[PDB]
């Protein structure tokens, strides 16, 4: 926050409450949109019922969710059973304020973001650990080892790819020289769309975030059709809804962070509109991700662990070392453009055999 | 609190539950495959509110018993039902479930209402997917308090609200 | 096999069974409620066969709302079965004409018939 | 971890109970427990007329039901000496191959969903819905159709069946080729299925794994060629095979089978000429319904046939057939009465299940579901 | 086979842009084939006389034993059937009925014939035992449909359309392909 | 070709050969020779063991040697190494009070579940079986269903006002031991067969 002002604390609180309730409405209507987009993918159609567009069916669903006999299972830890959903939900909600939705003041006077901490990616990493925390903790508290095992699968896979996230995020810091999202964004304003320089890191960040329940491990696991996943199978009225809510908010937070970090967080080369381009990139990644959800298989999380551990994380650290050599010798910044373009050409030509 | 004790609130929550009816299939026989057909891309029970399908029993209000219920499966289905959240309803799909059907013998339960409190019955062998949709609208308007029998009586929103579980 | 109680005497049958059961543990026993007309329980009558595995106990069709106090007699009966630890409750469907002669068949035949025709049932429907 | 994968949960299709003795991510041994669908056909059928039993045959294997219908019909025809018209035979082979395609569609959809992705279920089920529209056109029922008869078939085809069947026969080659394009060049399915599912032919034989997962392990044994029954002897026939039995080879073999079945349907439709539809022997076939208002013999035979039925000779009989799940057959003991003395069914889904602990031995835990889906079980057939 | 991921995504996109395929029941009437096995109907002759001569052949051919037929003697003054016998009581337990059509197949007078109605889901076991006067050709609708149209005052609309009704259903009125 | 040698071997040792003019063949071995004879059969190249089917002849109009009879089905796959295609049945009668029979599970692993099923449905105990556990009938089920002394267990069908149906008294069809509704049954209804 070198160049950016700070709103009053009451205004920060207001913006925080706004972002939280907006993530509520966002995940609800994005569940609607994913239902209907999957329905379009498989030639059927979505809920033209209780809507018109189905947009009262989340209301009916929430109204069912409450009054639904929130049950505290016996032989489960009385306190932890209740406590774990709150953790998983809070630490998924937060860490979205950092994302700048405009130049300073473009929130109709005050601040596109909530907080613009000087060290951003570390905040993201830390709060990403806490999702896996909630997952395996609820797995334990469920008092069913069947669910616990899935929670452990989850924790193993998510932890692997969450470690990979760090080596992925290393590279752009060398170029920007700041850990503030707005500084990185302005660097992408000047030189342009950091992913053009760091395409391998972009790819590994994408595939790592896929492991964060997005899809294709798909041995996340969900209870369906496998050794059941963790964090669910014992919650009935509100806590299960909270688990799914947090998983979706993390999904969309990653879908927003990918353009925010690697691509052009809003800051378009042309027309520089504050919010719309960021939301459009969010929607783009959301649609591509739903395409993946529909269109790709499981990994058994053994192949997933093997792949993440042996391929993604070594590749990310190799690219980090190359970029570190380049920045230390500082020779051009054009060499990184050339290198990323050639790496993309290589990782593409190997497909069409 | 069960969705009761205010004229507007209870109709609103019944509206919500009726449209948010969460099916949990208990597939037993070919009735189960004819119910899987009620989800394909010709006639989908994915519009009224039954898009999502959580295999867990802790997560659904509607229990759809689709197929012949063998006496060896009765306690399992019994406990799957007991392990459901409380605002829960029971649909009995097909002849084998409703009555003993054409299999009138030692192996099959002659009325699933023996083991679980049944809300709706739907005859047929198999009952057509559109007959199943008629049954779910029937249950919808039942939990709306819009359901009457041939004797003139209004039917309670939730069966299994009237039993001394134990 | 023992036969206690008499038809259409709900409270006499209930008290006779109360006396005859004693401290018998019903953890592995099976309770067969013999009735007709699956659907309509408001005018249904009930007999009981208790298959302990070492000996059986028969009570004729004297329970259920079909008789005055027979509904409350059946509720108390099933409640006492559950209290004694009975878990396996079954409902047998016989014809009205059968119900009378079925209790006059020899024990092995009557018990084999009941075990073949019995449906697992939620005892709660009798509470 | 002696883990209890319960009946119907979690999402184990074909309700079954499993005691997976397992430490880690492998599969040490699965102890199967069945009987949750046992209805008692082998006993209930002893108390039904031979005509009545045609309502009981589709309901065990409810996916490929017309194979049950055909096996039972043929066994009774052999036992009482009946003559099947050629056009009725052609219709029977068409219906059998059509229900085969429907069953293959449902099997592959269920497997891909069971492990893999959800999307490809819907296309297979759209083609299945076209097939079910054909079945409604002809029999008035989706499945469990009471169409086959001891003499032949119940009645003749409407005008609209052949055009819609040609429509589907024209769209199907492209469709099956699409499924193959998606699957055979398996991106992840390869690294998921190629290794898993160990099927040595010797153990398949010792445990009797006949049901269509045997040829995926390189054994060329198909009943439609070894023991031709319904005139398949007169069809140009390719029998797909696999190199080493895995999920991959199983699935690809079944896809080639679907294309070959489509080719058989085209051939049979080409060789189709009008004629009669069932054995006119009144002891076997009810009198024509039009002269029920004219002949005392017609009325008597109608009345007697539809109440008592007919009495086959005293004897035991059996005929084998090839369904989409392997060898099927009925061992029928008739005592000269109007109801069969005993009917035992050889259940291919039942004999195939003896090779499950071996097949999934040492395989992965997520793959324990895929290896079950790939074996194509039907618990209506297993428990029976 | 890295190409397969891309090809799969592509074909899924093609089918995404393929919008149409579905039918929205009850908003769109389901298309049924003419031979469909629906609600039983008892048919009448052109004279108006019922065809059913109460011959219990439909019950004898019943594998589920779902047909109860109590017969009686036709009254010459006001006849019901064509012979000396008609159907005094004709009950069918739809919950026991397995929908063969063997009852029609044994019907010598063409009285009992399976119909086209399928919207017969109901709440009570004892309400699903259909009687004669619930199956006559004159009736339009199923039991819950009619009960709803009476407690609603809104006429019955069936959720099906057919190209035509079979001749055995003579008298059975239905929506046909757009003839209306 | 292997079937001809089976018939020749059975006839020389006094084993009855039952044949219908429809194409089905049985070889009935005594209880003693059953195990060793079928071991020899597997040795002859009978790869596949199709079925183990138990039969209760209690209610059969003509009498039989023993109440129960177990029939095995042996096959040799035609498309395997040297496939003839010879398939045939082995019938073995079992006394009512001696429900014993050696398993062939050691020979074919197919017999495992089939013999467990036969034990479930009939009281037939298979000697040497790895696990003889009730497969199909409920864990708490008492007896063996498919032997004729075991009731089918029907439930009456229900209608509006006291009107019910008992299928066992409603059935118009006759069994072989059922005399019929007239003074007797002859002709077709004592057995009928057309001459192709
Ligand atoms: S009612 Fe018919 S379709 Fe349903 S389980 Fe029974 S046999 Fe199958
Ligand atoms: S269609 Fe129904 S009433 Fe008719 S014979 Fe079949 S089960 Fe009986
Ligand atoms: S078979 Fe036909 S004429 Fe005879 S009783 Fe039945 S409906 Fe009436």
């Amino acid at each position: 926050t070198w160049s950016y002002p700070v709103d009053p604390y009451w205004m920060v609180a207001l913006k925080a409450l706004l972002v939280v309730v907006g993530l509520l409405t966002a995940f609800a209507f994005m569940t609607l949109i994913e239902r209907r987009l999957l329905a379009r993918f498989q030639v059927r159609m979505g809920p033209n019922r209780v809507g018109p567009f189905g947009l009262l069916q989340p209301l009916a669903d929430a109204i069912k969710s409450i009054f639904k006999e929130d049950i505290v299972v016996a032989q489960a830890d009385r306190f932890l059973f209740v406590l774990a959903p709150l953790i998983s939900v809070v630490f998924a909600l937060l860490a979205f304020g950092l994302i700048p939705f405009g130049p300073p003041g473009s929130f109709f006077g005050y601040q596109p973001w909530v907080i613009n901490l000087d060290l951003g990616i570390l905040y993201l990493f830390a709060v990403s650990e806490l999702a896996v925390y909630g997952i395996f903790l609820s797995g334990w508290a469920s008092g069913s080892k069947y669910s616990l095992l899935g929670s452990l699968r989850s924790s193993a896979s998510l932890i692997s790819y969450e470690l990979g996230l760090g080596l992925a995020l290393l590279a752009p810091v060398l170029l920007v020289g700041s850990l503030n999202l707005n500084d990185i964004v302005n660097w992408q304003k000047e030189h342009g769309w950091l992913f053009l320089y760091a395409f391998p890191a972009f790819l590994v960040y994408l595939i790592a975030s896929m492991a964060e329940a997005a899809r294709t491990p798909f041995d996340l696991p969900e209870a369906e059709q496998e050794l059941v996943g963790g964090y669910h199978t014992e919650y009935s009225s509100i806590k299960w809804a909270l688990f799914q809510m947090a998983e979706y908010i993390h999904f969309i937070t990653a879908s927003a962070l990918i353009p925010t970090l690697f691509l052009g967080g809003w800051t378009m080369p042309v027309l520089e509109v504050p919010y719309l381009w960021m939301f459009l990139k969010i929607a783009f990644f959301l649609f591509f991700f739903i395409w993946i959800r529909a269109t790709w298989f499981r990994l058994r999380y053994d192949q997933l662990l093997r792949f993440g551990w042996g391929f993604l994380f070594p590749l990310a650290l190799l690219w980090f070392l190359v970029t570190a050599l380049v920045v230390a010798l500082d020779l051009p910044r054009t060499y990184l453009l050339y290198l990323s373009a050639l790496s993309f050409l290589v990782l593409l030509g190997a497909v069409l055999y | 609190r069960e969705g009761i004790l205010f004229t507007t609130l209870e109709k609103l929550v019944a509206w919500g539950r009726s449209n948010s009816l969460w099916p949990a299939t208990f597939g037993l026989a070919c009735c189960a495959i004819e119910m899987m057909a009620s989800t394909d891309a010709r006639n989908d029970l994915a519009r009224f509110g039954s898009e999502v399908f959580r295999a867990s029993p802790r997560q659904a209000d509607v229990m759809i018993v689709a197929g012949r219920l063998s006496k060896k499966m009765a306690p399992v289905m019994r406990r799957v039902w007991e392990q459901m959240p409380d605002p829960k309803w029971v649909i009995s799909m097909g002849a084998c479930a409703s009555s003993g059907g054409m299999f009138n013998n030692y192996a099959i339960v002659q009325n699933v209402d023996s083991v679980v409190p049944v809300d709706v019955y739907v005859p047929g062998c198999p009952p057509r997917p559109e007959a199943l949709i008629y049954a779910v609208m029937q249950l919808q308007k039942k939990v709306r308090g819009q359901a009457y029998n041939e004797r003139g009586e209004r039917l309670p929103p939730v069966a299994a609200w009237k039993r001394t579980r134990g | 096999m023992v036969r206690v109680g008499m038809r259409a005497a709900p409270r006499v049958s209930l008290e006779a069974l109360k006396a005859a059961l004693g401290g018998l543990k019903l953890s592995e026993a099976k309770v067969y409620l013999i009735t007709d007309w699956q659907d309509k329980r408001d005018q249904a009558r009930y007999a009981l066969l208790l298959h302990t595995g070492k000996k059986d106990l028969l009570v004729p069709d004297a329970f259920g709302p079909a008789f005055p106090g027979g509904e409350e007699a059946l509720s108390e009966l099933v409640g006492l079965l559950l209290a004694q630890g009975a878990r396996r409750f079954y409902e047998a469907v016989v014809s009205p004409g059968e119900m009378t002669a079925l209790l006059d068949l020899p024990p092995e035949e009557l018990l084999k018939r009941v075990m073949a025709i019995a449906n697992p049932t939620d005892p709660g429907i009798y509470l | 971890m002696t883990l209890n994968v319960g009946p119907q949960h979690p999402s184990t299709h074909g309700v079954l109970r499993l005691m997976v003795t397992l430490s880690g991510e492998e599969v040490l041994e699965v102890v199967p427990h069945i009987g949750y669908l046992h209805t008692g056909f082998e006993k209930t059928m002893e108390h039904r007329t031979y005509l009545q039993n045609i309502t009981y045959t589709p309901r065990m294997d409810y996916l490929h039901s017309f194979a049950h219908d055909l096996a039972y019909a043929l066994a009774v025809e052999k036992l009482l000496g009946a003559v099947v018209p050629p056009r009725a035979e052609t219709i029977r082979v068409i219906l059998n191959e059509l229900s085969r395609l429907a069953s293959h569609l449902v099997f592959l959809g269920t497997g891909l969903l069971d492990l893999g992705a959800l999307t490809p279920f819907f296309y297979a089920f759209r083609e299945r819905e076209t097939i079910l529209d054909l079945f409604e056109w002809v029999t008035g029922q989706r499945f469990h159709h009471n169409y086959i008869r001891i003499g032949g078939v119940k009645e003749d085809l409407p005008e609209e069946f052949v055009p819609e069947l040609k429509k589907l026969l024209e769209v199907l080659p492209h469709r099956i080729d699409e499924y193959e394009a998606l699957f055979a060049e398996s991106p992840i399915f390869y690294e998921r299925a190629r290794g898993v599912g160990v099927i040595p032919p010797e153990v398949a034989i010792d445990l009797g794994l006949t049901g269509g997962s045997l040829r995926a392990s390189g054994v060329n044994y198909d009943v439609r060629k070894a023991y031709p029954y319904s005139g398949y002897e007169t069809y140009t026939f390719d029998v797909p095979l696999g190199e080493r039995g895995d999920v991959f080879d199983r699935m690809l073999v079944r896809i080639r089978e679907m294309r070959e079945s489509v080719k058989i349907i085209k051939q049979a439709l080409e060789r189709l000429e009008p004629g009669p539809v069932r054995d006119p022997n009144p002891q076997i076939t009810p009198p024509p319904r039009h002269l029920l208002e004219t002949s005392m013999e017609a009325v008597i035979y109608h009345f007697k046939h539809y109440t008592e039925g007919f009495h086959p000779p005293k004897g035991e009989v059996y005929v084998p057939t090839e369904s989409a799940r392997g060898e099927l057959g009925y061992y029928i003991v008739s005592d000269g009465g109007s109801m069969p003395y005993r009917v035992k069914v050889r259940a291919p889904s039942f004999v195939n299940l003896q090779s499950l602990p071996y097949a999934c031995k040492g395989e992965q835990v997520p793959d324990m579901v895929a290896i079950i889906a790939s074996l194509d079980p039907v618990m209506g057939d297993v428990d029976r | 086979t890295l190409k397969a991921l891309a090809q799969s995504l592509g074909i899924t996109l093609k089918y995404l842009f393929s919008k149409p395929v579905t039918v929205p029941y009850p908003d769109a009437p389901v298309a049924l084939k003419p031979r469909f096995h629906g609600r039983h109907v008892l048919t009448r002759h052109p004279n108006g006389l019922e065809k059913c001569i109460g011959c219990s052949l439909c019950a004898a051919a019943c594998p589920a034993y779902a047909i109860y037929v109590e017969p009686a003697e036709n009254d010459p003054e006001n006849p019901v059937s064509a012979g000396e016998r008609y159907a005094k009581v004709y009950e069918i337990n739809m919950l026991r009925c397995i929908f063969c059509g063997l009852c029609e197949e044994a019907c010598p007078t063409g009285a009992i014939v399976l119909g086209y109605d399928f919207e017969m889901a109901d709440y009570e076991y004892s309400d699903l035992v259909y009687g004669k006067e619930d199956m006559l050709v004159d009736v339009v609708g199923t039991k819950p449909q009619r009960r709803e149209a009476k407690r609603t005052g809104k006429p019955v609309k069936v959720g099906y359309v057919v190209p035509y009704v079979r001749p055995e259903l003579e008298g059975f009125k239905a929506p046909t392909e757009g003839g209306k | 070709m292997r079937l001809e040698r089976v018939l020749e071997e059975a006839r020389a040792k006094g084993y009855p050969i039952e044949d219908n003019g429809l194409g089905n063949l049985w070889v009935v071995l005594p209880r003693e020779r059953f195990k060793e004879e079928m071991a020899h059969y597997k040795a002859m190249g009978f790869n596949f063991l199709a079925d183990i089917v138990g039969l209760d002849y209690l209610t059969y109009p003509d009498p039989r040697p023993e109440r129960f009879a177990v029939v095995y089905e042996l096959v040799s796959l035609p498309g395997w190494k040297d496939g003839d295609g010879s398939r045939f049945f082995v019938r073995v009668y079992v006394p009512e009070e001696d429900p014993r029979l050696p398993t062939v599970t050691d020979l074919w692993g197919s017999a495992n579940f089939l013999e467990r099923e036969v034990y479930d449905l009939f009281g037939i105990v298979f000697e040497g079986h790895p696990d003889l556990r009730k497969i199909l009938t409920p864990e708490d089920l008492e007896g063996h269903p498919l032997r004729k002394d075991y009731p089918l267990g029907e439930t009456p069908t229900l209608f509006r006002e006291g009107r019910y149906i008992i299928p066992a008294e409603f059935r118009a069809a006759l069994t072989g031991k059922d005399p019929g509704l007239t003074f007797y049954k002859g002709g077709s209804r004592k057995g009928y067969r057309s001459l192709w």
